[PDB]
RNA sequence: UCGAUGUCGGCUCAUCACAUCCUGGGGCUGAAGUAGGUCCCAAGGGUAUGGCUGUUCGCCAUUUAAAGUGGUACGCGAGCUGGGUUUAGAACGUCGUGAGACAGUUCGGUCCCUAUCUGCCGUGGGCGCUGGAGAACUGAGGGGGGCUGCUCCUAGUACGAGAGGACCGGAGUGGACGCAUCACUGGUGUUCGGGUUGUCAUGCCAAUGGCACUGCCCGGUAGCUAAAUGCGGAAGAGAUAAGUGCUGAAAGCAUCUAAGCACGAAACUUGCCCCGAGAUGAGUUCUCCCUGACUCCUUGAGAGUCCUGAAGGAACGUUGAAGACGACGACGUUGAUAGGCCGGGUGUGUAAGCGCAGCGAUGCGUUGAGCUAACCGGUACUAAUGAACCGUGAGGCUAAC
RNA sequence: GAAAUUCCUUGUCGGGUAAGUUCCGACCUGCACGAAUGGCGUAAUGAUGGCCAGGCUGUCUCCACCCGAGACUCAGUGAAA
RNA sequence: ACACAGGUGGUCAGGUAGAGAAUACCAAGGCGCUUGAGAGAACUCGGGUGAAGGAACUAGGCAAAAUGGUGCCGUAACUUC
RNA sequence: GAGGACCGAACCGACUAAUGUUGAAAAAUUAGCGGAUGACUUGUGGCUGGGGGUGAAAGGCCAAUCAAACCGGGAGAUAGC
């Protein structure tokens, strides 16, 4: 329930191999505002796929 | 297991969960368009569009019946006087869901809902 | 599924009354001893009816020399040989299991009418 | 579903009212016994005067159960309660002479046919 | 001796005359469609690959669309191979029918059981519940011991733990074939077979018979 | 080992040995049969529930084919228990003048740990496998399984004096165990319908809603599920064990062995199911995909720009009888993926309102009505957006032609 | 009187149970009871010790399903031996 | 030691049920307990419900189930009445 | 109309079980439980002081400390460990 060794700067590194963030890299432009939002989000402006939805 | 199983439990006793559906069904009557979380709404398209369906013919044994499932009668008329025949020629789907980003206290998904027509 | 429904529905009797829960039926059952088929009588109360279609299924509960004996025949089954409606009874409810419980005028179903 | 324990009627006037079961016969680790299974019975409850006293240690065909039976149709037949025809250990014949309430058809087997020739119903 | 590939369309029962309901388990058999065979010489085997079901033009890639395109048959959701007994021999592009078992009188049916998740040892293994009262401290349905003491020091590989359940190839052999019915495609087997409804069955015939 | 390695028993979960308890194969028998006695071979699977006691044990009651013996910290407390032993209270007998003591009893008496590493059970990511990709495989190796009663025929025959009662060979049914599945029979079903008590609220009546463990209840769809129903433990081979042989000398006789050739068990290897090419020894098959310019230099080893981004993949979204999360699957408008909607089914059980009867509770008619979840069939009504993103440009150094 | 006391001891006999090292009734062979460190009874009383029975039940056979809180994923903060 | 599920004297004390300051639901009044959002695995807490059996569980009916109110009838051995 | 009477809240306790055991809490919560007109219970003052008190007696309690409290001193006791 206690480790009876310290473990390393190694093995505390090699843990986080798999907590590296991923990037979006994936931004979509609208079609008729131009603003790059999540895909299948509205804007930051309240359009949505060339519609204005919220404003 | 889950199989085959439907209703999002949302974190809520069974009371709470009922509850919390004739509110936010109430207020998609109101203001036509709620900001709520992303799986409150796609619950809420489970509660609000029976009662469109349910105001589709008005009768006094179906003002009643969405009295029950909405214990607000200033919804009951507007579900009924205006909803109702607004949506007369639609065959469900009422209500569509724009994903609006993340909240900014818990970066729970958002979501608008909003009635399909809203009559601008 | 309209495959096991058209699967299902070429095995369904023509021939099965519309009886409710707390009629009187009597059921007549093939029985064969070695190869004398024989046609005995089940005569009680509808205390349950499930309505599957070809899984329907109904219980028949009687009083037989002093035993309750409950039995779940399946009607669209060609054992069950006719079932017969002797009177009516009138209640307000789908399954009359609160009957094995009751028995003598306890258990008495006021007659529909 | 008659299992160790199992408190049951007497389907026959061989002078027990209530017997147990104390072993389900017929292999090992056995669970239950159904309608046409034989059982080691002690007798619980006795009339003053019978054939058989409280105490004895015999055996018993179960004949009615509240689990019931299963026909080959998918079909049950339950009763209201359990109850057995007590047999001696020897000779696993009925000790009684008569045969109250019905029996299944479970039993036709010819080493029952003494009970089946005997029950009013079935 | 070749397998069919079928689907599970449900559970329903037959009633013969002599009283009994037989449990079938519908299994849909549509025309499978031999899309390549195999021999001894250029594969090492003798085999065919068959192929069933119908697959959308937008969905098929292009690597399958050419492997069905040599062949002449359509798409399928899929493909399965049988293989070959040294006496029969099958062509490229011929369609097999549920007609294949009308003289089996006992199959084999493969499918991929319903999948149960994370189970736990109790429902995994059938292990023993220990005592709900008694004194028991937040110990019901673990597992109690997984091993011995110092002169193991390990626990043992194959040790029956919890995990995931279901979702795995399981085959029942020797099902009672009911009926076949050419017309509507049909095979009703006695039983239940694995998978849930729509789950792609593999209908051999019996090898133990 | 005293700078701590928690004792007996129970439970849970085991694992191995063989000196074998059952089942399998034999030799002998003071083996007629049936039952045995004994030894040999064999560890594949199986190998009781209870009463009493803290008990292990034991003794009893019934089983069973049998209730094996041992190892594993007298397996197993970072898994459970805490009855026993062995803290502090108290008492009895007993011993001491006494404090107190007793392998003497007797009641009472706190069992901690969020797992780093190994191990194990599952499940992914990376990279590799040498152009990339999509598949289907092969199967080296692993693993699972591997129990058995009883009846019937053989046949009341072989045997025996009779009594009794077979081998071998089939046939059927169980038991325990496993796998799968919900069609049935049921359970559950706080997401369905209804009854009902108290009370608050919707102005009030009538209708409803909240709260009281889902208020308490009666039913119950799908799913899940056993007690429910399917199936399975092979047969066959191959080598053998103990064992029995045949031929056969050394030893002109024999002799199962030395040359040779046969038979021979649930063990062994297969056959049955499952995993599985990270099998780095990284396999095979089919299909798909990309056949542009230049510039820079130590230079046969490349690097940098512009061009073009393929097959496919990922991401996103709708999701799933898939699922802890990843993964897996379906789908993404050339669309039934989910929600809704429509129809139906199912389950409840005759809604409300109205009318009539009655003094009223309430009954009756409209009416098997109305509601009806996860079901089935459909239906683009809502949401699944054009993109973009990743991955490139024909792939290093004998035979045939 | 084999007892809150009996080692041998699960004495022995009776009862209760299919079966009872516990219990109840005895017997007396009191290792090693005994008369105000009271002896024998004793109605009532007891969160007292032991035993039996009826009811009752997921205690169990043998567990299944469901409802909530965690576990689990995401975001924020952020320990411990 | 904490913005700590604990401790802390007295007073006031509405309605509807109810014997009641119990309890249930409410008033006046005060709050929603200073991390949320998902998901709906095992396992663990806290509950609900179970076919057939009913103590076979176990050291031991531990825990749970059950019983439960008012009126009337009726009630044993024993007893210090 | 008595009662160290009975049932049962406040109140005072603490029998059982589960949780908790780096807790919400250095003894609690939850469900049951005992007393509840009394040898009760509680507030506010007081008084008893360490070989001393107080004790319906457990070596109990005497400021989370008790077979001799705490604080300061002897004192850097001594320590064949």
């Amino acid at each position: 329930a206690v480790q009876q060794n310290k473990p390393t700067r190694s093995k505390r590194g090699m843990r986080r191999s798999h907590d590296a963030l991923t990037a979006v890299t994936s931004l979509s432009v609208d079609k008729t505002s131009g603003e790059k939002h999540l895909r299948h989000h509205i804007t930051a402006d309240g359009y949505y796929r060339g519609r204005k939805v919220i404003a | 297991m889950r199989h085959r199983k439907s209703g999002r439990q949302l974190n809520r006793n069974s009371s709470h969960r009922q509850a919390m559906f004739r509110n936010m069904a109430g207020s998609l009557v109101r203001h036509e368009i709620i900001k709520t979380t992303l799986p409150k709404a796609k619950e809420l398209r489970r509660v609000v569009e029976p009662l469109i369906t349910l105001a589709k013919t008005d009768s006094v044994a179906n003002r009643r019946l969405a009295f029950a499932r909405t214990r607000d009668n200033e919804i009951v008329a507007k579900l009924f006087n205006e909803l109702g025949p607004r949506f007369a020629s639609r065959a469900g789907g009422y209500t569509r869901i724009l994903k609006c980003g993340f909240r900014a206290g818990d970066n729970a998904p958002m979501a608008y809902i909003e009635l399909v027509d809203r009559s601008e | 599924s309209n495959i096991i429904k058209q699967l299902e529905q070429e095995q369904m009797k023509q021939d099965v009354p519309s009886f409710r829960p707390g009629d009187t039926v009597e059921v007549k059952v093939w029985v064969v001893e070695g190869s004398k088929k024989r046609l005995q009588a089940f005569e009680g109360v509808v205390i349950a009816i499930r309505n599957r279609g070809l899984h329907s299924a109904f219980t028949v509960r009687k009083i037989s020399n002093g035993e309750g004996v409950e039995r779940v025949f399946q009607t669209h089954s060609p054992v069950v040989d006719s079932i017969s409606v002797k009177r009516r009874g009138a209640v307000r409810k789908a399954k009359l299991y609160y009957l094995r419980e009751r028995t003598g005028k306890a258990a008495r179903i006021k007659e529909r009418l | 579903m008659i299992q160790e324990q199992t408190m049951l009627n007497v389907a026959d006037n061989s002078g027990a009212r209530r017997v147990m079961c104390i072993k389900v016969l017929g292999g090992s680790h056995r669970r239950y016994a159904g309608v046409g299974d034989i059982i080691k019975i002690t007798i619980k409850e006795a009339i003053p005067r019978g054939k058989v006293k409280k105490g004895d240690v015999l055996k018993a065909v179960v004949v009615r159960t509240k689990k019931g039976v299963r026909r080959p149709d998918g079909s049950v037949i339950r009763f209201d309660g359990n109850a057995c025809v007590l047999l001696n250990n020897n000779s696993e014949q009925p000790i009684g002479t008569r045969i109250f309430g019905p029996v299944t058809r479970e039993l036709r087997s010819e080493k029952f046919m003494k009970i089946i020739s005997l029950a009013p119903e079935v | 001796m070749i397998g069919l590939v079928g689907k599970k369309v449900g559970m329903t029962r037959i009633f013969t005359e002599d009283g009994v309901s037989i449990p079938v388990t519908v299994i849909e058999v549509e025309a499978n469609r031999v899309t390549q065979v195999k021999d001894l010489a250029n594969d090492g085997y003798r085999a065919i690959q068959v192929t069933t079901g119908a697959k959308k033009a937008n969905r098929v890639t292009k690597p399958e669309a050419g492997h069905f395109a040599k062949a002449g048959v359509e798409a399928g959701r899929g493909l399965w191979e049988f293989r070959l007994a040294e006496g029969e021999e099958f062509t490229v592009g011929q369609s097999i029918s549920v007609e294949l078992f009308a003289d089996v009188k006992k199959v084999d049916v493969t499918g991929t059981s319903k999948g149960k998740g994370f189970a736990g040892t109790v429902k995994r293994w059938n292990f023993r519940t220990q005592d709900a009262t008694h004194g028991n401290s937040l110990s019901h349905r673990v597992p109690g011991s997984i091993g011995q003491n110092q002169t193991p020091g390990k626990v043992f590989k194959g040790k029956k733990m919890a995990g995931q359940m279901g979702n795995e190839r399981v085959t029942v052999q020797s099902l009672d074939v009911v009926r076949v019915d050419a017309e509507r495609n049909l095979l009703l087997v006695k039983g239940a077979v694995p998978g849930a409804t729509g789950s792609d069955l593999i209908v051999k015939p019996a090898v133990k018979a």
